[PDB]
């Protein structure tokens, strides 16, 4: 039995994909206990595991839902005219739309500049749940945690960079550090504060 | 916003009624100007017939009739009119086509004329942005012979979605200012129940509209004399073309605007998604999407995952089992929970009653001892792991009074404290 | 990785406990950068704080030292075959031996008998550093501090009693009081003297 052909895969939302096909096996219809029932298979495109996730439908289009944002997926289709099935169709591919991140960057470290005081080299790692291409890294730092979250010192890092230099930091002073990730579809949540205390003047010698 | 009242619970909302034709470019197949030909204006102020001709070039702004004159500001005092050239009779037809860009719910579509109305015209609609075309309305004195449609056939429940042909509005008696009005819901059984009629909701839906002018009119067989004065009087001309309707949004959007791709799309509300609000926006798959009626707004409701899932998908079985209330299954339940709504802790985890179920650490690890406990799953209230014989402790990590752990992994503690 | 099993805990001295275990994970040995290294954890058994106190060893027995006399202790063990550790073993328990007290009883009070003169009711409280079960309370009293420490009036109190009646004490006379605690492994130090002066005869009326 000829498997369905003309399989399309259209990204709808950051979780939904519309697959559509056509069946050239069209007889004198419509009857009755042998209605052509299609099955839509799908999994993560080109991956390590991916045990598929099928679903039945009698129409010529199914919409996969609950997919992961910013993810390519494999889509194949079969047809079953009881009691005679077909092989799987040619796989179509689609990548779900992006979405605002749902996590904060990890490995947020603050290293003192060498051998310049007053300056540090912040480093970090992109968030696991980016849900898109990171376009900017908004960084915050201040010398008092009692003040609101917004009125710190906001600095916008390039987004393709994981290291930023902050300068003119008072000596013998405790600083706080928070960082969030940003993409095309919005900005993620801030990380948990990470305290760093600058050195004293009489400690730089020597 | 008219998509919710003052409380404000969601309520059905539709965009404003508009002239979808107004200001838009209309592709044609015939226009006077290239090359500049003569057109005659037959009238009768008194009796019999008169004739007043003029020239029609396109390079001159005054005596030109471009396709822009169909969809421009039409003041009745000075009719900005369009016309064709010239004797496109039969089977030569001249067509008018416009692309709306999005699915509209077409109420009417009207054409006022400068020249006498044609003996036969056809109105075609599209529901897939132009790739296919279906008949909307036919006008002809001889419908059976022209369009193979029964003359003014009845409309019942079955043929309700089928275009009809009428002989009305066809006569040329109003040689000027003729009107061709097509009502899409005119005389159709389910019209008074439109909010509950998918057949009529589909019928009024159109992406593109094509007007096909077929046969022309003549004065009692006085045109077969191919005169350079006679045939230069028979032509098609419309002063204004309108298409009444509104953006199709299934009552889930109060307005439609153009996004980043410059494509007209409904500003969806009620947690809906898609071009015509035909879907549920992500994580709102609890109950099936459906069109909003005047009675119920039918807003998509968010999946209940107790803050332990970002993705979900609808399940019809679970929905029916829940008595049609919640059929949205949560996917990849994080925070070490289980269930179709992430409402309890998975195997090997007990629920910390100090925190609500929505809390991030609402579930705590059993930490049942590999050799002390008999299993991974512990009590959900206290947390006491299944302890083997001679083993005690919450996590079964020590021996009971009078016992002592052995060198056997499947027989721990069992060694009874013997008197030296 | 299976944690060590057959953990024993043997009290040695009033500060030392021998823990011993066995490891059934025995391969073709002995080599080389992955020698099975055990870690012996211990803390005060069933307590309020007890931040543990581990120590490494490659043998199948460790001896905890410097423990508190007369004290129960929790003992667990883990095994590390780099770079793969195991969970902690089942905890074994042991109570260090007792030792002679290293402090004197506190709250040593002398109250006059009512309404009998010549008699008092000494009361006190067990010493903090008992280091065992108190078996006897040796009490001393006299009417002159110039005499040696031993030749007072020595009276042996039951040990489970914190009150003792002393009688036939001269009126209008200053008496001294000292008390030490005794257990299985010896006797503790005496307390600091506590002076008490009996009433005069003409004061009992009325
Ligand atoms: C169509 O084109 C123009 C209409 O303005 C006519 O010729 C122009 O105007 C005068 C004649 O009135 C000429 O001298 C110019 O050279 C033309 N200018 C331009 C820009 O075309 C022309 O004759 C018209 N065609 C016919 C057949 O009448
Ligand atoms: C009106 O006439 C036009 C002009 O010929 C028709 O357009 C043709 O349609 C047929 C139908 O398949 C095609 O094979 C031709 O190629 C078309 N012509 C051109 C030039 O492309 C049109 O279909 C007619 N309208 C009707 C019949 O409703
Ligand atoms: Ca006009
Ligand atoms: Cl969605």
């Amino acid at each position: 039995m000829l498997p369905p052909v003309g399989v399309q895969a259209v990204a709808l939302t950051h979780d939904a994909v519309r697959v559509s096909w056509a069946d050239n096996s069209v007889p004198k219809n419509q009857k009755t206990s042998e209605v052509r029932l299609y099955t839509v298979r799908w999994r993560t495109s080109f991956s390590a595991s991916a045990k598929y996730k099928s679903e039945d439908t009698t129409s010529l289009s199914y919409t996969a839902t609950g997919l992961k944002p910013n993810t390519m997926y494999e889509f194949s289709v079969m047809v079953t005219k009881n009691r005679r099935s077909s092989t799987w169709s040619m796989t179509a591919h689609a990548t779900t739309y992006e979405a605002a991140p749902t996590s904060a960057p990890k490995d947020l470290t603050v290293i003192t500049r060498e051998g310049k005081p007053r300056a540090v080299i912040v480093s970090w790692q992109p968030p696991l749940e980016a849900n898109g291409k990171i376009t900017a890294y908004i960084l915050f730092y201040t010398l008092d945690k009692n003040i609101p979250i917004d009125d710190w010192i906001m600095e916008t890092i390039s987004g393709d960079r994981l290291t930023h230099q902050i300068m003119d930091l008072n000596l013998d002073t405790m600083y706080y550090f928070r960082i969030q990730a940003r993409n095309s579809k919005g900005v993620g949540p801030l990380s948990d504060p990470i305290l760093f205390r600058t050195l004293k003047l009489e400690v730089l010698f020597a | 916003d008219p998509c919710s009242d003052e409380n404000g619970h969601p309520r059905r909302c539709i965009p404003d009624f508009v002239n979808a034709a107004f200001g838009k470019d209309v592709r044609v197949s015939s226009t006077c100007g290239r090359p500049p030909a003569r057109y005659c204006v037959v009238s009768e102020r008194g009796e019999e017939r008169l004739r007043s001709c003029h020239l029609c070039n396109a390079s001159d702004p005054k005596k030109a009739h471009p396709p822009a004159f169909l969809t421009d500001l039409n003041n009745p005092h000075n009719l900005t009119c369009w016309q064709s050239e010239n004797y496109l009779q039969f089977p030569h037809n001249v067509t008018l086509t416009l692309s709306l860009g999005k699915k509209f719910e077409v109420t009417y579509v009207s054409l006022q004329f400068c020249s006498p109305r044609p003996e036969s015209m056809a109105i075609y609609k599209s529901m897939d942005y132009g790739r296919t075309w279906v008949p909307f309305q036919f006008y002809s004195t001889q419908c059976r012979k022209m369009y193979n449609r029964p003359h003014r056939a009845p409309i019942t429940k079955q043929n309700e979605q089928e275009a009809v042909c009428t002989d009305s509005h066809t006569d040329m008696r109003p040689l000027s200012g003729g009107l061709i009005a097509f009502s899409t819901l005119d005389g159709r059984p389910s019209a008074h129940d439109f909010d509950n009629s998918p057949v009529l909701q589909d019928w009024v839906t159109a992406t593109d509209i094509r007007v096909a002018f077929s046969r022309l009119h003549t004065f009692g067989d006085e045109n077969e004399d191919d005169s350079e004065l006679a045939r230069d009087s028979y032509f098609y001309a419309v002063s204004d073309l309108q298409v009444g309707g509104r953006c199709k949004c299934n009552g889930h959007a109060a307005r439609c605007v153009r996004d980043r791709d410059d494509s007209l799309v409904c500003d969806c509300r009620h947690n809906t998604a898609g071009p015509e609000c035909d879907r549920c926006k992500p994580f709102h798959y609890d109950r099936p999407w459906q069109r909003a009626t005047a009675r119920e707004a039918n807003e998509c409701v968010a999946c209940n995952c107790n803050l332990h899932a970002r993705r979900c998908r609808f399940n019809m079985e679970l929905y029916k089992l829940s008595g049609r209330k919640s059929g949205g299954v949560c996917l990849n339940c994080r925070h070490n929970t289980a269930g179709r709504h992430c409402h309890y802790c998975k195997e090997g985890y007990y629920r910390d009653m100090g925190k609500p179920i929505t809390h991030r650490k609402a579930c705590k690890a059993c930490d049942c001892h590999p050799v002390g406990a008999a299993g991974k799953t512990c009590n959900q209230t206290t947390g006491q792991c299944p302890c083997k014989d001679g083993v005690t402790g919450i996590t079964c990590n020590r021996c009971a009074k009078g016992y002592q752990q052995s060198r056997s992994p499947i027989a721990p503690c069992i060694k009874e404290l013997h008197h030296h």
